[PDB]
């Protein structure tokens, strides 16, 4: 991708998360875990689906037609018709294959955005508690229970309290 | 289409140990979990286990912690559930249905294994008796049937004609004498006029016993 | 064509409000019987040997 987080320095999917997008795995000192993230799955849904809408809408044409077949050889005014519509064919395939790859590339390139901006939102969160490892995991320098893990997940984890426990923890 | 395919039923006597398997298609077999649940006759669900077919973790109810072992075998992408000293009231379906990788994830028992009959029985194998249930009216609506009596282990089949009787027809489930054989009453409701002139012929099919029997019902005056 | 050499060429006039339609033959002459209405619209013709349904 353009931020290169999928396909990224994120090592691959998992193929084990039915019930959304994105989200956390982690391991503490009860075991290990794997939860969805709403916000940010539905954030890219909702595009998608926007983009879905607004290619499928009201893309019907409705006029008079010409004759696009003939049965006997005639000239002029013919060859004109054929060559109107064969114009128009291209014109509209070209318009279509051009669509199709535009709209594909951008929305890979946003999903992508998703995931890392999830991530970056994620260690703003962890402040100085933390450490990017490379991977897209993080360091969590304190003893972290699973309440603790969920208040990171849910967007309410205060860096503060375990600040001095996670620093004492790297720097020596 | 995310099938999980289960074994054969099974008969075992008190003591002994029983080896369920589960054959999973349709999905990325070590990106989920397994996770073992029964249910005894007329009963609800009772969690027996969890096993990750990714990482190898293992997490066990304390209930079965001493005699179950759960084990996965990625080749064949196939999970399997042992239990020793079988008691009889581990008489129950066994069911595995497919969980997270992780064993704290946030859904669950999402896709569901047919299920595999595990029965703990001293009885060894008996074919039924069949007797008939004879109608008699005081003109109306009459009732006959069979009594399939003393069979083991389930299932019996039961029909009417060959099938030919369907509208009408009740056959409840087994009931579970004390004696530790089955028993189960087949019924058919039909016009008593028709009782003198058509006949009525019940087809009793137990399978583990290689048992095929007809029966037929008629009043005797 | 049909057992017979002779034929038939067929035209057509559109005749206006406020405006006459004048006919006049010294033999020859298939005349009409009256007119045909004129809508302005949406309706069109295709050549198909597709069944139709319901």
């Amino acid at each position: 991708g353009l931020f290169g987080a999928i396909a990224g320095f994120i090592e691959n999917g998992w193929e084990g998360m039915i019930d959304g997008w994105y989200g956390f795995r982690h391991q503490n000192s009860e075991g290990t875990g794997q939860a969805a993230d709403l916000k940010s799955t539905q954030a890219a849904i909702d595009q998608i689906n926007g983009k879905l809408n607004r290619v499928i809408e009201k893309t019907n044409e409705k006029f008079h037609q010409i004759e696009k077949e003939f049965s006997e050889v005639e000239g002029r005014i013919q060859d004109l018709e054929k060559y109107v519509e064969d114009t128009k064919i291209d014109l509209w395939s070209y318009n279509a294959e051009l669509l199709v790859a535009l709209e594909n590339q951008h929305t890979i390139d946003l999903t992508d955005s998703e995931m890392n901006k999830l991530f970056e939102k994620t260690g703003r969160q962890l402040r100085e508690n933390a450490e990017d490892m490379g991977n897209g995991c993080f360091k969590i320098y304190h003893k972290c229970d699973n309440a603790c893990i969920e208040s990171i997940r849910n967007g309410t984890y205060d860096h503060d309290v375990y600040r001095d426990e996670a620093l004492n923890n790297r720097f020596q | 289409q995310v099938q999980l395919q289960q074994s054969g039923a099974e008969v075992k006597t008190p003591g002994a140990s029983v080896k369920v398997s589960c054959k999973a298609s349709g999905y990325t077999f070590t990106s989920f979990g397994v996770s073992w649940i029964r249910q005894a006759p007329g009963q609800g669900l009772e969690w027996i286990g969890w096993i990750s077919a990714y990482n190898g973790d293992t997490y066990y109810a304390q209930k079965f912690q001493a005699r179950v072992t759960m084990t996965t075998d990625t080749s064949t992408t196939t999970a399997y559930m042992e239990m020793r000293s079988l008691r009889s009231d581990d008489t129950a379906v066994y069911y595995c249905a497919r969980e997270p990788p992780l064993f704290y994830s946030s859904w669950s028992l999402d896709n569901w294994g047919q299920g595999t009959l595990v029965t703990v029985s001293s009885a060894s194998t008996k074919g039924p008796s069949v007797f008939p249930l004879a109608p008699s009216s005081k003109g109306g609506t009459a009732a006959l049937g069979c009594l399939v009596k003393d069979y083991f282990p389930e299932p019996v089949t039961v029909s009417w004609n060959s099938g030919a009787l369907t509208s009408g027809v009740h056959t409840f489930p087994a009931v579970l004498q004390s004696s530790g054989l089955y028993s189960l009453s087949s019924v058919v409701t039909v016009p008593s006029s028709s009782l003198g002139t058509q006949t009525y012929i019940c087809n009793v099919n137990h399978k583990p016993s290689n048992t095929k029997v007809d029966k037929r019902v008629e009043p005797k005056s | 064509v049909r057992g017979l050499s002779s034929r038939i060429s067929i035209y057509w006039t559109i005749v206006k409000p406020g405006d006459v339609l004048v006919i006049n033959s010294n033999g020859n002459l298939i005349a009409p019987r009256g007119y045909f209405k004129m809508r302005t619209g949406k309706s069109s013709i295709m050549r198909s040997d597709a069944p139709i349904d319901t």
